[PDB]
DNA sequence: GCTTATAAATAGCT
DNA sequence: AGCTATTTATAAGC
């Protein structure tokens, strides 16, 4: 964007409801593309701060959770705090 | 699924794999 | 990229692999960033083609998922023939 | 795995 | 909802 916005809650409430819809596209875009171009099944699934439901699946919800069912663990299990740590690493070398 | 909604089946157990601790969301 | 790819299966195993873990990174990174900028409680779950799970919550998957079960239907629910739509026309 | 040249995503406005 | 300037995400490649 015009400018580098850091990684924290959007004050206005406006803003903050007009980069959800879009950043959300974005990940589901971004989701199907993974879906296709790797082989994979991936189901996403997101509550707003309305705890509205707002769901993709590359190819059926069903389908994705009664496999997940199916599994006693993931073969790998990340978390926002994961995620900020290896950010975090990277950032000085 | 319609509108996307998945099957009562499916839902229960989802929820029991996870509240019996035999899911991989534990 | 270097040059622009196409939205199909990658045929070749070995650039499959890496295009994967890099993708899946890339993919958590922006739920990461979704769920603090917007304040939302986001789950993710990948199947890759040998069947293995790959999973990520912004929260903890377990809470994700039970509040799902507490839903009849989502008020958004989105499959790749909708994105592809959405991607083809306009 | 680590770099670099390009293609995408998306912030600030209207 | 339509417009651009930058910031990111990457396809190739070592």
């Amino acid at each position: 964007g015009r400018k580098k916005i850091q990684i924290s809650r959007i004050l206005d409430q406006r803003n903050r409801q007009v980069t959800f819809t879009k950043r959300k596209f974005g990940l589901m875009k971004k989701a199907y593309e993974l879906s296709v171009l790797c082989d994979c099944e991936i189901a996403l699934i997101i509550f707003n701060s309305a705890n509205r439901l707002f769901q993709y699946a590359s190819t059926d919800m069903d389908r994705v959770l009664l496999k997940y069912t199916e599994y006693s663990e993931p073969h790998e299990s990340r978390t926002n705090t994961d995620i900020l740590e290896t950010l975090k690493r990277r950032g000085i070398g | 699924s319609p509108k996307g909604s998945i099957s009562e089946e499916t839902k229960q157990k989802l929820k029991s794999a996870i509240l019996s601790a035999q899911s991989a969301a534990n």
